[PDB]
């Protein structure tokens, strides 16, 4: 588990006896693992990772979605709408 | 000593409290002597440490409404140990909740929010979900709306703070006073032209005379019912220039030549 | 059959104690010692975790002690007490050594080098309770004993580093236990500790030592930033001069953390914006350090939303996080849109969460912020726009109120606009060409002076270690 | 704790609680030096006035603020100012800290002024306190 892309970052530092146990020291430090609590805490799986395709899994290069909306229903609208203000015109 | 200065302040006199005070703070040393200064807190230590938070609760009441902010604090930091500690056993007090709320506004009415927030962080460990925010609320629900410029949310907020007629009325002034100096920075940018009416209004001042007063001592020229923001913004920049900083303030291309040159030839 | 076990362990902390007691006493060393401590370190927590809990009592009583056997067998007997491998070749050698400390010169009292041993002690009980996991008065028992010992003499240079390690436990048990719940006598004993954290760093500049100061400066940080007295803390980190030198690449990953805790509440969202992603570089990616970088990435995101950067999408979908980042993961898009109904919502909704990582403080910041962002997007979008417009999508109540929103966020500078009251619209000053100023100049002067700075580290660190190589024998 | 208390009592203009906060301010100085350090012209106010037995202890306050401030030259200056209560530091296991940058600083002026006289025990260069 690492933020962002995994083996930029998996290269930057490997296994180390030196600290091995410092690594454990500024988790500790903080205060919990914060990957297992948030569970707990919500008593029950998420929906709100569910809220896009992406934000469960993602598989894919960032499309830059978060909003999701499906842009041909508006589309069909606006053509056919401006035609009869025309035609009524 | 303690009880004469306690019977002045429930008259309703306190330019009394503020003469008498100096006798007080010679016995607020011994006070402050009969508490190990919490080390270690007893049943007997809970009627001593009553006696240190009552002097200083009350003496701190008093200076907000002569206009003695400076006094004001100087009691409330000596309370902050009490409130620090020990808490679930009188430090946790009514008279604690209603004390918050000033001193909070007396932070605010310096116009340092870097304070401000510094305190705020330190009552959410202690009275701000457990004695509720109702009037906790008021003094965070103000820096919101001036952090963002909503400054009718923020007029109006004041403007209902003047049926806080006890001692908070007293904030109150200042911080109407301050806005008035927000806005004319602000419009420095906004504008360049601005009729008399439209001056009015955003300085929120209802009375004509008084926006040519503020225009005169704020140093708007105000010719011909029309500002020029335009010299007002050249004064604010070259005041920036003045201070003697200035060979590398404005950065000389020469030196910059320079600079490269030396570093690869260190 | 239990002594085996035993011994096996104990035979391995002689060694790496051996090693150690050799370099100091040619003359005091710090970087060569601490490389073998650090591997130690790890070592002496898989044992006592894994492998029996009088493990530690066994090499305790065998050598010679000051007090600390004594310390020790309490925690133990209350536990169900265990007296078995103190009897004698248990508790009669002081353990093999040449001469350095070895059974029959100490016993003889002709040397007494009891020193780092009785560092390593406290190390190994310290550790063990953190291992276990308890907390209140084992704790207190460790702080009692182990901080007046090494007080009552001058610790040398090479003692001295070691018990910055143990000032690091004590305070974490003990903060950790007033975080456990309130107590009347848990927040007695925090001004305690406080007091003990500032003469430890005292000590620690008397000395120079480098590493010792900078672990110390952590501690104090991390307790202004739980007490909230940053107004105590803002004092502190101006009288900074961070050592950059002895330090362990985990001291540095946590001060640069700390700076942007502090600097956010003082409104520096600049400064805090580089030194959070400082911090991220030094840190390790590991799931050991899983609770460290999420804190971390916490901090960064609304550290960007507080500019007005907004966090990219990208970050919260490819992290192995997006469970924890899940409300920053809304905030983030919340700001976006310029919506004040969904973030009302989120932070809502989320609120405890929040409240627990401290940063609840935060995020009630970002109202503020809905409003200058919803601007920003709007001045970018149409170049001249009603008053009225922007109250149809910001869902706002008046033309002049939004006047004042705009004329204070420009204040900030963020829009680049200026309002039009007379006309009804708000124009943009932006069309650059600023190729044709000065600007890239400044620009370009900056980017020079780190790539000569990195030349400088590139110095520093390259030559040192050749120098090394000639000062040993390998002919 | 905090060193708000402590800039209170500076603020009254009681004198009783002035003596009093000197001697409070040097107790937890070891705490609280880099929070004393902002509002410390005051104390130098207090320390001109000779309405004060406690000039020695709002001179003594200074030197070692300086220290954990990081400038060792003017802890010293203060040090001398203070006048005794560094004796007590000659054989504690916590502060000698202030004293021993005192014994750094006679060394400079000693090689300064020994090359010109042999004589420098009659020079006023050599502070008296600073001897002994």
């Amino acid at each position: 588990m690492s933020t962002d892309v995994a083996a930029a970052q998996a290269q930057s530092k490997i296994d180390l006896t030196k600290k091995k146990n410092e690594e454990i020291n500024k988790k500790s430090l903080e205060e919990d693992d914060e990957f297992e609590d948030f569970p707990i805490d919500t008593w029950a799986n998420g929906e709100t990772i569910k809220s896009n395709a992406v934000t469960q899994t993602n598989i894919w290069e960032e499309n830059w979605d978060d909003v999701e909306v499906d842009d041909d229903f508006t589309n069909e609208l606006k053509a056919e709408l401006d035609r009869y203000k025309r035609e009524n015109q | 000593l303690t009880k004469s200065l306690s019977i002045a302040f429930e008259n309703g006199d306190y330019a009394a409290c503020e003469k008498l005070l100096p006798p007080i703070k010679i016995e607020l040393i011994k006070n402050n002597l009969l508490i190990p200064d919490l080390s270690i807190q007893n049943d007997i230590y809970l009627n001593d440490l009553m006696i240190t938070k009552r002097i200083l609760e009350v003496g701190a009441l008093a200076s907000i409404q002569t206009f003695n902010f400076d006094s004001f604090e100087n009691y409330f930091n000596q309370l902050k140990p009490y409130y620090f500690s020990n808490n679930h056993k009188l430090s946790e007090s009514d008279k604690k909740s209603k004390l918050i709320s000033l001193y909070l506004l007396n932070l605010l009415s310096q116009n340092n929010t870097t304070k401000f927030h510094s305190e705020l962080q330190y009552l959410d460990k202690h009275i701000k979900n457990l004695e509720d925010d109702s009037l906790l609320s008021y003094p965070i629900k103000l820096d919101r709306w001036l952090m963002e410029g909503s400054y009718q949310k923020a007029w109006d907020l004041l403007q209902s703070g003047s049926q806080n007629i006890s001692e908070f009325d007293s904030f109150t002034d200042i911080l109407k006073s301050a806005i008035r100096d927000e806005i004319a920075k602000n419009t420095e940018l906004s504008y360049d032209f601005l009729p008399l009416s439209n001056i009015k209004a955003l300085l929120f001042f209802n009375n004509e005379k008084e926006t040519e007063k503020f225009a005169l001592e704020r140093n708007w020229p105000i010719v011909n019912s029309k500002v020029y923001f335009n010299n007002q913004s050249k004064e604010k920049a070259d005041y920036e220039d003045e201070m003697m900083h200035e060979e590398d303030q404005k950065t000389n291309i020469i030196e910059k030549a320079m600079d490269y040159a030396i570093s690869i030839e260190n | 059959l239990h002594h085996s076990e035993k011994k096996y362990a104990e035979e391995d902390q002689v060694q790496e104690l051996l090693k150690v007691l050799n370099e100091i006493s040619k003359t005091t060393l710090t970087l060569d010692p601490r490389y073998i401590w650090r591997s130690l370190k790890d070592l002496s927590s898989l044992r006592n975790q894994e492998l029996l809990n009088a493990e530690t009592l066994c090499f305790t009583v065998n050598v010679l002690y000051p007090d600390s056997s004594s310390f020790k067998k309490n925690l133990l007997k209350f536990i169900t007490s265990n007296h078995k491998s103190s009897v004698p070749g248990s508790a009669e050698l002081r353990n093999s050594y040449p001469a350095s400390f070895y059974s029959v010169n100490t016993e003889k009292k002709t040397i007494e080098v009891t020193a780092e041993i009785n560092c390593f002690m406290h190390l190994l009980v310290q550790l063990f309770l953190w291992d276990s996991k308890e907390l209140e008065q084992l704790v207190e028992f460790n702080r009692k004993v182990v901080i007046p010992n090494l007080l009552c003499y001058y610790n040398l240079r090479s003692l001295n580093l070691i018990n910055a390690k143990l000032w690091f436990y004590i305070y974490l048990s003990h903060e950790t236990l007033a975080r456990s719940s309130e107590e009347i006598n848990s927040d007695n004993q925090n001004i305690i500790l406080r007091s003990t954290m500032m003469k430890f760093l005292k000590i620690a500049s008397l000395k120079h030592d480098n590493e010792t100061k900078a672990m110390l400066i952590n501690l104090i940080l991390r307790d202004f930033l739980n007490n909230g007295e940053v107004d105590s803390a803002s004092d502190f980190i101006s009288k900074l001069e961070y050592p950059h030198t002895d330090v362990s690449s985990s001291l540095e990953a946590r001060y640069f953390f700390y700076l942007s805790k502090i600097n956010a509440i003082q409104l520096d969202y600049s400064t805090a914006n580089e030194y959070i992603i400082a911090a991220i570089r030094k840190a390790p990616h590991n799931s050991k350090s899983l609770g460290f970088l999420q804190q971390s990435n916490k901090l960064h995101c609304c550290i960007q939303l507080l500019m007005g950067d907004i966090p990219e999408l990208s970050f919260f979908h490819q992290s192995n996080m997006q469970k924890s980042l899940l409300p920053y993961y809304h905030l983030t898009k919340a700001v976006k849109l310029g919506d004040l109904k969904k973030f009302t919502s989120t932070i809502t909704k989320y609120k405890q969460l929040l409240l627990k990582d401290d940063t609840y403080q935060l995020c009630v910041r970002l109202r503020s912020n809905v409003i200058k962002t919803g601007i920003r997007i709007i001045s970018l979008t149409y170049k001249k726009i009603s008053l009225r417009d922007i109250c149809l999508k910001l869902n706002l109540d008046s033309e002049q109120t939004v006047e004042y929103m705009v004329s204070r966020a420009i204040r900030d500078g963020v829009i680049e606009a200026k309002i039009n009251h007379e006309d009804g619209f708000i124009e943009t000053t932006e069309l650059l060409n600023i190729y044709d100023s000065e600007d890239p100049q400044q620009v370009f002067d900056e980017r020079i002076k780190f790539a000569n700075q990195l030349h400088d580290e590139y110095l520093v660190s390259m030559r040192y270690p050749e120098d090394k190589k000639t000062q040993q024998n390998e002919k | 704790t905090t060193a708000a208390p402590l800039l209170a009592l500076l603020r009254e203009n009681q004198d009783s609680v002035k003596t009093y906060a000197l001697e409070s301010i040097n107790n937890v100085v070891d705490q609280l030096w880099s929070e004393i350090s902002n509002e410390l012209p005051d104390i130098e106010a207090l320390y001109d006035d000779d309405t004060f037995s406690d000039r020695e202890m709002a001179a003594l306050i200074a030197s070692k603020v300086y220290y954990n401030l990081g400038e060792y030259e003017s802890a010293v200056k203060y040090a001398l100012a203070a006048k005794d209560r560094f004796d007590i530091d000659e054989k504690s296991q916590f502060v000698e800290t202030i004293v021993s940058k005192s014994i750094e600083m006679y060394v400079q002026e000693a090689s300064k002024q020994y090359t010109k006289d042999e004589q420098f025990y009659t020079k006023d260069i050599i502070d008296p306190k600073l001897t002994s």
